[PDB]
């Protein structure tokens, strides 16, 4: 099983509405959410490494996002 | 006619000296087209059908296990045999039990056995392929001049790959004579129609050819030998107590949840049928001509069958009873700024508005644009004629503004080789077709990987470099990029 | 539903007749569907309507429709005599069905 | 204790209340009210005119992936073998003899 | 459907075998491979993007393994 492929990756653009393309968006976001809703844990981890490199102000923020993006969706 | 309303909806600009226009069309909206008093037509996708088709493997999205066994060899007696992975649906795969006095063994160690359960299959979904060839369209024709509800103005055109040119003929005035480009349609090639039960719809050749479950080949007589098998049929064990053979279920939820981007089509018996192309089909004219243009002016009473309508492509619908007097004959309107009627300001979406024929009435329905302003419809008489008081919306910019987004999802959707609305722009159009195909190669390529949320944060982020950079060469990058982007998501559907 | 459509009617020939057929907003009121169909008693039922004032090309000129609100009004004025053939409203609901008057039964004296 | 078919898992609380299904309450049936069923059907409208209902079929073996990880579990009527655990105890051999020392 | 929750974001620790530890943990990493494979193109934008970020070398390298971590699962 395992799946991979989500052929959004993909997709076609047509006048046409495609398959699933508001219950898919909405969802990526909702995935995220109720990751960190069960680990904020991870968000002061995910807070400390991210505000430890980078020295440059925002970019940090750039790592908090990199951060928090990847560990709910791959991994 | 059945383009009036359905929206979606582009109007060309005319055939501007070549009696000729490129125009593409798609299953939805239309495109009327006006010229230099050529009677006013429009013309919708409708269905393209693909019929003839092969099948390009096949995977199978359910599971059935059956009969089981095991090795039970013990260590050092070597390898454990059961002769059914000789055979060939039959999927081992072999574990080592540390093996104790319980079973029996001299040693103590990796005993080496595998549980071979015999494969088997039910629904496997077709990946059914086409080419070019045994493609079609069935274009439809609407040609205004005065109806309603209905040959004489409407003519469908079947187009297919290898006859691209349409020889469509009109009751009452000239062919329109329309030659098509079936051979870069959307794409082709790529989407191959994919069957699970009863439903269909296409996808590309990459999303298709990287599912992880069983390939199965061409067809299915009697039963198949199914390659891989491993996705399914997942079996492992602890605590070296046998092996658990799980069949691992169906997955029509995750094929269902693997494909967001893949238009649904409508298949019966072959004649795999779709629905969102887009077709370059260029309208030639000269061919067209009014009809009727004399008729004298056609004088009598009117009377607004119903109250007319306003679009919302900035359009009035008007249908007139013109109370039985002549034949076929010819009744003018006007959009009148002053007085009750007067100068004529605005444009008439049709031409040649005219009465069909005989008794009492014949309603002249007619696609009106009234200026920015609010006038007042005329329906003709000299002076016995009702009236009405329209309010179109807008400032100027206001209207022609929107038009600057709908341009953008026109070639947003379309891509660049949505530049043709546009008609023979010859040395000119060049230039907006060869910028983007320079151009459409790097970013199908580059953010092509990308999907809606993806190209959202990329937007974002390439935006966040625009501010903060040097001077010079990225001085001006995100508004060349993140931009893009980020537009391109709010487009499409939107 | 069942369209209220009144039982029967008559009068001396030329006049104006009108038969209203009064639906709910469901219907009539909210959609320009209406029918009027002229049924020959022992004989098939026929078109004398098509999305009220337009006629089907065969259609005698004498008949008119109109609507207002929740009404359907099939008004015949230059009577031939010869033209009582029940006549039943019935209209395009907007769940999708289609509903047919109680019908009139028309009394050519 | 999470079943399916045959085969029954173990799963989180965190896990098992955030899976997008039509949750249903499991107090009675007799009429089982789905609450959402919205997730499990989706509308799709054609662009140029109408809509249809698509159902998303059986999701059943990606409700499967989405277990990477669980026990494997055994039941019957009254329990439901688990296997795996752990257990901490404190042996008491206090009270013991050697046999026939 | 799309069914958010993968159990491994808590899966349970014991000696027994868990469900699918084996084809869990590899197909997340044959997941991105191929989405890398059929996309190089995102290859060459996440390495300009990231080698534009952070000045530092080595902060340059995490940036690529954010992105080209971030693209294939979450969108």
């Amino acid at each position: 099983a395992v799946t991979l492929p989500s052929h959004s990756t993909r997709k076609l653009q047509t006048r046409s509405q495609t398959w699933l393309e508001s219950r898919e968006y909405t969802k990526h976001l909702i995935r995220v959410e109720n990751w960190i809703f069960r680990n904020p844990g991870f968000a002061l981890a995910a807070a400390a490494i991210a505000w430890l490199l980078g020295s440059s102000t925002s970019q940090k923020v750039i790592y908090l996002v990199m951060i928090l993006l990847i560990a709910p969706a791959y991994s | 006619i059945r383009c009036i309303g359905v929206s979606n909806r582009d109007f060309v600009e005319g055939m501007s000296g070549g009696t000729w226009v490129d125009v593409v069309l798609e299953h939805g909206g239309c495109v009327t087209v006006m010229a230099q008093d050529k009677p006013t037509v429009d013309i919708e996708l409708v269905t393209t059908t693909v019929s003839n088709m092969a099948e390009v493997r096949s995977y199978c999205y359910e599971a059935s296990i059956s009969d089981m066994a095991s090795d039970s060899r013990c260590p050092t007696q070597g390898e454990a045999y059961l002769d059914k992975q000789s055979d060939t649906q039959y999927v081992c795969k072999r574990t080592l039990v540390d093996r104790g006095w319980g079973n029996g063994c001299g040693l103590f160690g990796k005993g080496s056995l595998v549980t071979c359960a015999k494969f088997a299959c039910s629904k496997k979904m077709t990946g059914k392929s086409i080419q070019p060839e045994n493609l079609e369209y069935r274009i439809m024709l609407s040609v205004h001049g005065s109806q309603h509800s209905g040959d004489e103005n409407r003519a469908k055109v079947e187009i297919t790959p290898n006859s691209p040119r349409a020889e469509a003929t009109l009751g009452g005035f000239g062919s329109l004579g329309l030659d098509c480009e079936p051979r870069t349609g959307l794409d082709f090639s790529d989407l191959y129609y994919l069957t699970m039960n009863n439903k269909h719809w296409l996808v590309h050749k990459e999303w298709f050819h990287d599912i992880p479950l069983p390939w199965h080949a061409g067809a299915d007589t009697g039963t198949p030998h199914w390659n891989n098998k491993e996705a399914l049929v997942e079996f492992k064990d602890a605590h070296a107590k046998r092996q658990t053979v799980v069949v691992l279920g169906s997955q029509e939820g995750a094929v269902h949840t693997a494909l967001a981007g893949a238009l649904e089509a409508e298949m019966d018996g072959a004649k795999g049928r779709l629905s969102s192309g887009h077709l370059k089909c260029r309208l030639k004219m000269d061919k067209l001509r009014l009809k009727g243009v004399s008729y004298s002016l056609c004088t009598a009473a009117f009377t607004f069958t119903k109250i007319p309508a306003e679009t919302l492509h900035g359009t009035v619908t008007v249908e007139v009873q013109y109370a039985g007097t002549d034949g076929p004959c010819k009744v003018p309107a006007q959009m009148a700024v002053d007085m009750q009627t007067l100068t004529p300001v605005g444009r008439l979406i049709t031409a040649n508005p005219v009465i069909t024929e005989s008794t009492e009435n014949s309603k002249m329905m007619l696609e009106l644009d009234p200026p920015f302003g609010d006038s007042y419809i005329v329906i003709g008489v000299g002076e016995k004629k009702i009236t009405h008081h329209w309010h179109r919306s807008g400032s100027t910019i206001g209207k022609a503004f929107e038009a600057t987004v709908r341009g953008a999802k026109r070639m947003a959707v379309l891509g660049d080789t949505a530049w043709d609305f546009g008609s023979v722009g010859g040395a000119l159009n060049s230039l907006g077709k060869g910028i983007h195909q320079i151009f459409g190669a790097a970013f199908k390529s580059l953010f092509g990987g990308m999907s809606w949320f993806s190209q959202i944060l990329i937007g974002t982020l390439l935006m966040w470099l625009g501010l903060n950079t040097k001077n010079g060469s990225i001085s001006l990058m995100c508004l060349a990029l993140g931009g893009v982007l980020i537009f391109l998501s709010t487009a499409v559907s939107a | 539903s069942a369209l209220t459509q009144p039982a029967s009617v008559s009068g001396s020939p030329g006049q104006s007749i009108t038969i209203s057929c009064t639906g709910t907003s469901s219907d009539v009121g909210g959609f320009n569907y209406v029918s009027w169909f002229q049924q020959h008693p022992g004989k098939a039922p026929k078109l004398m309507l098509y999305d009220v004032t337009s006629r089907p090309s065969g259609v005698s000129s004498r008949f008119s429709g109109s609507k207002s609100g929740n009404t359907a009004s099939l008004t015949i004025s230059g009577l031939q005599a010869e033209d009582e053939a029940d006549y039943y409203c019935s209209s395009h609901t907007s769940r999708g069905t289609w509903v047919f008057g109680g019908g009139t039964k028309l009394t050519v004296l």
